[PDB]
């Protein structure tokens, strides 16, 4: 009776969780990727002295 | 029944709250932001030396220094500035499908079909690399491996099992289970704290490496998932599969946030990874080459044609200077 | 890691020996080799230079086309052939060892030398002084000038630093720009640009007395310095 | 004349001919790496021979049948050229030959017996013969050595006027252009018996078709030679037609050697 | 431009260089042969017979065989199949003794690769001490209605050989070596020998145009 028991246990387990509704998710990540982009060489490339490659 | 209704029920309710709940997907949001144009990029080093298929490949922290391993069983590790091969590392085993660089630079990890992870020191008195240590106990292929530090170490093998490892004592400090079907692949984050792994059960699941429990678990998907990797925040991961599609998932929203995928586009995705601002998610397909896809617009930014065979392999370096690539061609390229 | 010499004794002028080096403990193969040498009270002298595989070999300008270096790789030996001997060549002379990759210090190591007695362009760089007293616990800092930058393309400046302490053999303490030697304590530090180099050490120690000297490996041939003592 | 008209135009048609399809050759070869290997390096090495006797033996050909005043020993310089970039043609046939007999005949241990260096050390030695073999002239055996006239120093360029008849036949064709020809009849032969024995009517088809063209295209102007050192005459006509059928051999090579490869044919049409 | 340890740096790469192209030469005169069947189908009887992952490496007539045997993978998820693109062959091992249908189903996946179209395969009846005192109990019908032939050691056997022939779904570009001679005679590896000589030189001749 317990195998199934663990299984809904962990069912349980990822059902209590802080949910951060998506568009609050999507957000974040452009502002990070926004905040760096100036820094970012495959993004914006860096002139051809300073490139190691 | 009872444990079979709470189960349907737990997962239907939770689900469906999560469905509500949800707001608007990652394109919704990021409409008025402009694109990138087409990522250009062209091959500014060619690494040869590779004689077989080349599976597995990792930039060190200094971005300069790579790791990469072929199926012939070598390791060379290689000087992207001048393409010189500081190391030549012969494998114990020449079925080798992942390899990792130790953050502090002196330590090498790779194993394969051996069930095996082989850890390397390359610092050592004596001018040689050699084996500093072999950590055994998982019963399926060996599919990824991370250093978490310099003596601590994360797996994921095909027995459906992750394993946090003490290297010093050798022994598996936890175990990690819940998947149900070969796990190809993990991502660790960039505190070393979590970290997200997908198998092909078609379901990916966020696991902490201190509890050892099963934190979250994320699904939407049709077939196996052979990439995944997080974001440069460690707060969300982009995962490829044999559906010839990639999903970005986020670890708080516990939903799917976006889709990556073409029509034209037939074939399953061998590795993914991220710009250094994560603006830029490079996927390897079976198709001979490498897309570039705009994390927040879904659309293929560029294309790193130039392969004459499977790219297995990506990496992008920890300053984003370049993109190292590599495929079934025996060829790896930089690209910048 | 043991590099020990043989070969050494009385020599009268116009005779030939062999100096040898048997080492012992580290991938030799992997390992160019250099011959320096230490006249008596006078400084370090570079002598010749083979590379690993012995597809590059060098020789000081001093003994260029006079003596010969020979590597043995299968027997981890290298030998150092001296076909006539003036009474310049009267000195104890050191096996080293040098890797070079992306990294690497290509002088960690040096041998306990062999002494040689004989009857009766070039970069220059000169040690400021030669004797500074001081007492434990007093920080000091040597320094020494070179003729060009030693700062090459690469952002390299190809600078050493040795410290000879009394009756034994130099030990590396910097092999670019203080990037310090494996197993050499954390106080000594280096610093310098392109021609005034300075080598630092905070809470001096009583093993911390002998000559500083400061190599150069920007070209061929290899210059020493004079040599700085420290006395207490 | 409408002969000499006729014959300049044949001629650099089936010179451009040649160079396009061993230019291309050289593309799909270089592009892909997979057709990197012993077979391919043979075959680019016929490729670069046959680039050779398309671009400058087609020119110099022309000029040589202009007949312009342009001194002996240019025009002695003009026929060597066109006899080694010709013979070194001819070499990579063979090596071509000699290295499927090899593959045919060694079985498992063929790789252990053809590394890389050996294959660069066959190639340099056939260039280094047909370079030999072609400037042999220059090194006494011309015209010069039995005219009266030893202070004639302006002439009109003819390959006649130059190249004593007697070389191109006893030394250029019978050791050069028939050995090889045999040698590969020999190899061939065997080859189709071995893979008979083995097993097969499309390897002999395109054995016979390599045979053919070969034999086909370099017989004719070597008995044309034959007859006219015989003290025979020969209309002019014939010896164009001769000129023509070699340098088309040249042209043909590659169509029926890197074309017969599946891997070959796939980059190709890729392309 | 270099700076003297720039130069002493590519001289030890060129050496790395050296090193690896020189092993790749001895890793490409190798024979490599991935070993598959089903439970209990003398996989484990042919690896002993032969002269995780389980590589077994011997020297057969100055051919040097790799034979690597991944029955020890318990996922059948064949996500490492790929992995054993350019090997000499396929030994596949069936024993006479549905289980028959398991070994059809798996022939079938095998042969149907797309990862395998060019690599022939060594299927494999090696024991022949037991396939006939058990023919006598049935005729091949407990599961197999199809068959209506003698029901002998030859015919039966020789049936099942063809019905597994029939699966290799195209016959233009792969080859099937069949095996029936028992296991205790010393064949089984001589066998192999003459199939690997088979494939290598028809790859061979596949390469230079003549096929
Ligand atoms: C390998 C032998 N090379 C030749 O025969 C070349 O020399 C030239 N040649 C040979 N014999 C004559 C001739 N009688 N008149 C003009 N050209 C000739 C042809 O152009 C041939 O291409």
């Amino acid at each position: 009776i317990a195998q199934a028991r663990k299984l809904v246990e962990q069912l349980k387990m990822e059902a209590n969780i802080d949910r951060i509704k998506v568009s609050k998710a999507a957000a974040d990540l452009m502002a990070y990727c926004e905040a760096h982009a100036k820094e970012d060489p495959l993004l914006t490339p860096v002139p051809a002295s300073e490139n190691p490659f | 029944d009872q444990l079979r209704q709470e189960a349907e029920q737990l997962k239907n309710q939770i689900r469906d709250a999560r469905k509500a709940c949800a707001d608007a997907t990652l394109s919704q949001i990021t409409n008025n932001i402009d694109p990138v144009g087409r990522i250009q990029m062209r091959t500014r080093r060619t690494l040869r030396g590779h004689l077989a298929k080349i599976y597995a490949m990792h930039w060190g922290t200094d971005s300069r220094l790579l790791v990469s391993a072929s199926q012939d069983g070598k390791l060379i590790i290689w000087d992207s500035y001048t393409t010189n091969k500081v190391h030549a590392i012969p494998l114990r085993s020449s079925w080798v499908m992942t390899c990792a660089y130790a953050p502090s630079g002196n330590y090498v990890a790779c194993g394969g079909l051996d069930n095996i992870c082989s850890i390397y020191n390359l610092k050592t008195r004596e001018g040689n690399v050699r084996v500093s240590r072999e950590l055994a106990g998982h019963t399926g292929y060996l599919s990824c491996c991370r250093f978490l530090d310099d003596n601590q170490i994360v797996t994921s093998s095909g027995d459906t099992t992750c394993a946090l490892w003490d290297i010093e004592t050798g022994q598996q400090t936890t175990t990690f289970t819940g998947h149900t079907g070969d796990v190809m692949s993990l991502s660790l984050a960039p505190d070393t704290r979590l970290f997200v792994s997908g198998a092909c059960d078609a379901s990916a699941k966020l696991w902490d490496v201190r509890e050892g429990m099963c934190r979250q678990t994320f699904t939407g998907h049709e077939s196996d998932i052979n990439a995944i990797c997080f974001f440069p925040n460690g707060n969300a991961f982009a995962t490829g599969s044999d559906d010839a599609t990639c999903r970005l998932f986020d670890l708080r929203a516990d939903q799917e946030l976006m889709t990556y995928s073409h029509d034209n586009i037939i074939c399953g995705i061998t590795s993914v990874s991220f710009s250094k601002s994560g603006r830029l998610l490079l996927a390897g397909y079976d198709d001979f080459n490498c897309n570039v896809w705009d994390a927040l617009k879904a659309d293929r930014a560029g294309v790193l044609a130039g392969h004459d065979n499977r790219v297995s392999c990506l990496g992008v370096t920890d300053d984003g200077m370049a993109v190292a690539t590599g495929s079934w061609d025996s060829f790896l390229k930089i690209w910048n | 890691v043991q590099l020990v010499e043989s070969g050494g004794g009385l020599v009268q002028p116009g005779g030939s020996r062999k100096l040898s080096c048997s080492a012992s403990g580290f991938a030799f193969s992997s390992f160019g080799m250099h011959w320096v040498r230490q006249a008596p009270e006078k400084g370090l002298e570079w002598v010749a230079y083979i590379s690993s595989g012995s597809g590059t070999i060098y020789y000081a300008d001093t003994v260029k086309g006079r003596f010969t270096i020979s590597r043995d790789d299968p027997k981890n030996t290298l030998f150092l052939q001296m076909t006539s001997l003036r009474s310049e060549d009267t000195a104890m002379y050191y096996c080293v060892r040098s890797i070079y990759y992306y990294g690497s210090s290509p002088f960690d190591f040096w041998g306990q030398g062999t002494t040689l007695t004989v009857s009766s362009s070039d970069i220059v760089m000169t040690q400021a002084t030669s004797s500074v007293p001081v007492t434990p616990g007093e920080s000091v800092s040597i320094s020494c000038r070179s003729s060009k930058s030693l700062l090459h393309s690469n952002g390299n400046t190809y600078l050493y630093w040795f410290l000879q302490r009394p009756g034994q053999s130099p030990q590396l303490l910097i092999y670019r720009m203080s990037n310090l030697a494996s197993g050499v304590p954390d106080r000594f530090s280096g610093s310098g640009s392109g021609t005034a180099f300075t080598l630092t050490i905070s809470r001096l120690e009583a093993e911390d007395v002998g000559v500083y000297y400061c190599m150069q490996h920007l070209e061929y041939p290899l210059t020493f310095g004079a040599g700085t003592k420290l006395e207490l | 004349s409408w002969t000499s008209v006729t014959y300049i135009t044949v001629e650099i048609l089936i010179g451009l001919c040649a160079i396009v399809g061993n230019v291309l050759v050289i593309w799909v070869v270089k592009l892909n790496p997979s057709l990197q290997t012993t077979t391919f390096y043979f075959i680019v090495s016929l490729a670069l021979a046959d680039i050779a006797v398309g671009v400058l033996v087609m020119p110099l050909a022309i000029v040589i049948s202009l007949g312009v005043t342009i001194h002996f020993y240019s025009c002695l310089f003009m026929t060597c050229l066109m006899l080694i970039f010709t013979h070194a043609s001819i070499m990579s046939l063979l090596a071509i030959a000699v290295d499927r007999y090899l593959r045919v005949k060694l079985t498992v241990r063929y790789r252990r017996v053809t590394t890389q260096r050996r294959i660069w050390l066959a190639l340099g030695l056939c260039w280094l013969v047909s370079f030999l073999v072609g400037l042999t002239p220059m090194f006494g055996w011309n015209m010069k050595l039995s005219s009266a006239d030893e202070n004639l120093t302006f002439l009109p360029c003819r390959f006649r006027s130059v190249m004593r008849m007697d070389y191109m036949v006893y030394f250029s064709f019978f050791l050069w252009i028939l050995v090889p020809l045999v040698v590969m009849c020999a190899i061939y032969f065997d080859i189709f018996y071995i893979i008979r024995n083995r097993l097969e009517f499309k390897t002999a088809k395109s054995l016979l078709l390599v045979l053919f063209l070969f034999a086909l295209c370099w017989l004719p102007l070597s008995i044309i030679n034959c007859i006219l050192y015989f003290d025979g005459q020969v209309p002019q006509t014939v010896l164009y037609l001769g000129i023509l059928l070699s340098h088309a051999n040249s042209m043909m090579n590659p169509i029926v050697y890197a074309y017969k490869i599946k891997k070959f044919k796939e980059t190709y049409l890729l392309i």
